[PDB]
């Protein structure tokens, strides 16, 4: 509900105390960043420093939300976000867009802002510390905590909540097309219209919200241009499955054949409509594996109607709200990435693949992280809900470059799987 | 009337309440000792007179064996930071010396005794209080509770320095050029001004520091560097240590083993060359403390070369945050890596040393990026940035492989340093089947409940055989067959499996293993001037695999 420059009264979990999450050490520019950012939100009274009768402390690294001259803090509340959790008792119960994940576009505008405008209660407030270390322990460490609904705490969406549709009614009213439908901290806007015109509706919009007070820097490059290309304005339409495929050909060896079968002995375990012994019989006795051979009359069949197999689901289109989605990623050839999203053991809810080529985008880590906020905003759209990761990447790297390229405003829960050498064989 | 600073509110548990462990006398000796000095102190301010009411009691029990001419009063809090809430951290992070600035002049100040000078959050007193044996059995005995920071209690380290922190903040105001970082006890008041005008400085801070109520051992002169810190020893151009106590004793026992370690993994940061693997291994197969841990052969040359290089104390820099950060890293030996990061030829800030426990096959490469990896994260704390990685590596080796390599990899530019040993490739395996190659189709199963097992082959060239082994695993001869096979084959060959597990081992092209066998075949495999390797299903029957399977112990022949 909505209460008039007075306090809203949260609170946390059965058994459960503050956070008490480490602070991971940054780099001297990343602390001069936050440096700057914080004593700038001190003087505008949105944070406080606080004395040692406070032992939580949630992290905080300094990404660019854009790679603009401007850094950015950003908090990563998880742990905080678990221990509290009175909020679905929300006004409304609606699912999520089933269909949003089926709009031409999906443009992406993050309300970030408004939070900073309503008073935490300042029972609350000690949950949000957080500590902006310090250069090799010379120093403490810097400590503030939130006096303001803070950005990424799940919660502060729902305290707002009220004052959102309050806001969005209007454009809902009039524009009772487009899909609104919001999480954590940004706006999902969608609909079928044309670029040209979405665009607009988006920018309507925009315009709106900043009109009552609630700031939008989600603005593209241009004023209202009109040539077109890939940014934020996610296609959910376009985006397929890319499925695993079998080879055509001229020249199939013994080996060739062979791999054929392991390959195809594996989709059994997802489609075990599969047949293959007709397939198999062709490499009866001990031969070379360079030999070339024949695919045979009756054996061609099998291929090429398993081709089809494969062009058809399986039994478990059925995702289980309350049950954690995970995500899994080969680093496949070079340059892409695959992956597969399930919720069980090879019946994945949808696989598809990144890619991208070497130029600004030299590198593994900054691929394999633009593959994970790929995969996780994929996800949003879908469920409504971030995957948990089993990245093939070292911890220590992987926590030491993770934020040089992420640009999203939500931390996803990753874990580090360590070995894929056959799964790899192309998932 | 007057408190200086102003108390950190504090609190304990919700529901929790304070001690009450009761006090357990002693006759009326030390009793006058302590006494004198509760009095000395209750002078107004460091503790106070107990009521009636007083309920809590946090026992002091005189200890002056500790102290000569002086009695020593020693509380235990035990049962009361039991009780008493958490407070931020008391940052436990040894700057290391490694990441210091240099500097002409540095100051030493004792602030111990500052605990009992802070004031303590009136509310929170009411917990503090300890009793005096008194000679009676009736009613009144010596009460006594604490009105300032009670040494040993929880949070003291911690409402101090933060207490201490808002005291230092107008004179590090006015002193806009003057450090003074602090640890618990230990201020480093810090500057560049030739002794003289520094302890003008460091004069004024004292008064300060007093105007604020504290201690300072004597309006004396004050510092004495170097300095015995955290095990550091500090000039001002230089860094080290020197309390090398390492035994030549017969006997061993796994303490005197952690110590061991603990000690030379601690010369490791700045004696450019200290291993300690085989001292590592040790620990396995024990629990006790004072155990029989039969020291082994190469352990104690380990033991032996370091030995050495102690020889000469060494000496470590501090850094110019203007300068550009560098380090090298060499091949020790069989899997151990060194490294040193410095600003200037030879001027060395730190050094360190790697080895992998990580995984059970590796190469040498994947061992050179951990380590690369293990000296960036410390870089990171260390000086805030990360160094210009030079290796022993030249890119077309490492990019041939963090190409092939199935985990993601990101280095920060390195550059080749042709500075023998290099680290190589022994073997790639060609990614495509061979022709005219042999097609050896291997095996090697075993009961999973016995100790004998066979391996073997069939080849096109019309070739089978069959070995058999005492003691194996039936994984292990999957690995046997592999390894039968590039035993009676060309220089050239093509292999087939059906164990996902050599596959995995083999493919991973791995050079340096503890697994005396996996040792064995990256043997073969550089002797070879070809190798081809694929999988196929398991009981699949796929005309060369079926026939090593029906070949090797079937169950039993029946
Ligand atoms: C002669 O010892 C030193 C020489 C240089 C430095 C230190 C000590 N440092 C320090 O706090 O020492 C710690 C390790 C206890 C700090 C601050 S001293 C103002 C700095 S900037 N470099
Ligand atoms: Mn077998």
């Amino acid at each position: 509900p909505i209460s008039p420059i007075e306090t809203v009264p949260v609170k946390l979990k059965p058994g459960m105390d503050g956070p008490k999450v480490k602070q991971w050490p940054l780099t001297e520019e990343k602390i001069k960043a936050l440096v700057e950012i914080c004593t700038e939100m001190e003087k505008e009274g949105k944070i406080s420093k606080i004395g040692p009768e406070n032992p939580y402390n949630t992290p905080v690294f300094a990404i660019k939300k854009k790679d603009s001259t401007k850094w950015r803090k950003l908090v990563d509340f998880r742990e905080l976000n678990k221990r509290t959790q009175d909020f679905w008792e929300v006004q409304l119960g609606i699912p999520h867009p089933a269909g949003l994940k089926k709009n031409k576009s999906v443009t992406v505008l993050d309300v970030g802002d408004a939070y900073f405008s309503v008073p935490l209660d300042e029972d609350f407030r000690k949950y949000t510390a957080f500590t902006i270390p310090s250069i090799n322990n010379e120093t403490p460490g810097i400590r503030y905590q939130y006096n303001v609904l803070p950005q990424g705490w799940k919660g502060s969406p729902a305290i707002f909540q009220s004052s959102m549709t309050k806001i969005l009614e209007p454009f809902k009213k009039q524009n009772p097309d487009i899909v609104i439908c919001q999480y954590m901290d940004d706006l999902y806007v969608g609909s079928d219209l044309e670029i040209g015109q979405h665009r607009t509706k988006i920018e309507e919009l925009r315009q709106h919200l900043l009109r009552w007070g609630l700031t939008t820097p989600d603005k593209k490059h241009q004023k209202e241009p009109p040539f077109l290309w890939m940014g934020y304005e996610l296609h959910p339409d376009k985006w397929t499955v890319q499925p695993i495929v079998l080879p055509e050909k001229d020249s199939w060896t013994v080996n060739d054949i062979q791999k054929l079968v392991g390959k195809l002995n594996w989709a059994s375990q997802i489609y075990p409509g599969i047949k293959v012994r007709q397939l198999s019989k062709l490499l009866r006795g001990t031969k070379a594996l360079t030999e070339v051979i024949p695919l045979t009359e009756e054996a061609e069949l099998e291929l090429a109607e398993n081709r089809e197999i494969l062009k058809e689901p399986v039994h478990g289109v059925y995702y289980d709200p309350s049950k954690d989605l995970i995500a899994e990623i080969q680093k496949q050839g070079q340059g892409q990435w695959t992956y597969q999203i399930y919720q069980e053991p090879f019946k994945n809810l949808k696989t598809g693949k990144y890619a991208r080529m070497r130029g600004a985008h030299t590198n593994d880590v900054k691929q394999l992280t633009e593959a994970v906020q790929k995969i996780t905003t994929e996800s949003i759209v879908i469920w409504g809900k971030t995957p948990k990761f089993k990245l093939p990447i070292q911890k220590e790297t992987w926590e030491t470059w993770w934020t040089e390229y992420w640009q999203a405003t939500w931390i996803p829960e990753w874990e580090f799987v360590n070995t894929p050498p056959l799964v790899k064989l192309w998932y | 009337p007057i408190s200086p600073i102003e108390t950190v509110p504090v609190k304990l548990k919700p529901g929790m309440d304070g001690p009450k462990v009761k006090q357990w006398p002693l006759t009326e000796e030390k009793i006058k000792a302590l006494v004198e000095i509760c009095t000395e102190m209750e002078k107004e301010g460091k503790i106070s007179k107990i009521g009636p009411e007083n309920p809590y009691n946090t026992p002091v029990f005189a200890i002056k064996k500790k102290d000569s001419t002086k009695w020593r009063k020693l509380v235990d809090f035990r049962e009361l930071n039991k009780r008493t809430q958490d407070f931020w951290e008391v940052q436990l992070g040894i700057p290391h010396p490694a990441g210091l600035k240099k500097n002409k002049s540095v100051t030493v100040l004792d602030v111990g005794d500052a605990y009992f000078s802070v004031p303590l959050d009136e509310d929170f007193r009411k917990y503090t209080a300890f009793t005096i044996p008194s000679i009676n059995n009736e009613t009144p005995g010596i009460r006594y509770q604490y009105n300032v920071l009670p040494q040993g209690w929880k949070g003291s380290p911690a409402i101090f320095q933060s207490s201490m922190t808002k005291i230092l903040e107008p004179f590090k105001k006015q002193n806009p050029d003057i450090v003074i970082c602090q640890y618990m006890d230990d201020l480093y008041v810090g500057s560049d001004l030739e002794i003289g005008q520094h302890r003008t400085k460091i004069e004024e801070l004292r008064q300060h520091l007093l105007r604020w109520g504290l201690t300072t051992p004597d309006k004396k002169h004050q510092k004495e560097p170097p300095f015995l810190w955290m095990g550091y020893e500090l000039h001002p151009d230089k860094w080290t240590v020197q309390p090398i106590v390492l035994p030549e004793k017969d006997s061993w026992t796994v303490n005197d083993i952690q110590k061991l370690v603990g000690k030379l993994n601690w010369a490791s940061q700045i004696y450019p060359g200290i291993k300690v693997r085989q001292l590592s291994k040790l620990l396995r197969g024990t629990k006790a403390l004072t155990e029989v841990i039969p020291l082994t052969e190469e352990a104690e040359l380990e033991l032996a070369e370091n030995r050495e290089i102690l020889k000469e104390p060494v000496h470590g820099v501090y850094y110019d945050p203007s300068k550009d950060l560098i380090a090298e890293i060499q091949k020790q030996g069989q899997g151990q890596w060194t490294y040193q990061i410095y600003q200037e030829p030879f001027k060395n800030l730190k050094t360190g040393k790697y080895a992998r426990m990580r995984g059970a096959h590796t190469n040498d490469v994947k061992q050179l990026t951990e380590a690369v990896q293990k000296i960036t994260t410390e870089s990171i704390v260390i000086w805030g940035k990360t160094p210009k990685f030079k290796l022993p590596i030249q890119k077309e080796t490492w990019e041939t492989w963090w190409t092939e390599y199935w985990q993601a990899t990101w280095i920060p530019e390195w550059e080749f340093v042709n500075t023998p040993p290099l680290v190589k490739l022994w073997y790639q395996l060609e990614k495509e089947p061979i022709v005219g190659a042999e097609t050896f189709y291997v095996d090697g199963a075993a009961n999973r409940e016995t100790k004998l097992g066979k391996a073997g082959y069939v080849t096109n060239k019309g070739r089978q055989k069959v070995v058999p082994l005492t003691n194996t695993t039936n994984q292990k001869t999957e690995l046997q067959a592999i390894y039968l096979a590039l035993q009676d084959s060309g220089l050239e060959v093509n292999i087939v499996t059906d164990s996902q597990y050599a596959l995995g081992i083999i493919q991973a092209q791995p050079d340096k293993s503890e697994s005396e066998l996996v040792n064995q075949i990256i043997e073969q495999l550089i002797k070879k001037e070809k190798v081809y390797l694929a999988w196929v299903p398991a009981h699949k029957g796929i005309g060369g695999n079926e026939q090593v399977d029906k070949l090797v112990s079937a169950g039993i022949r029946k």
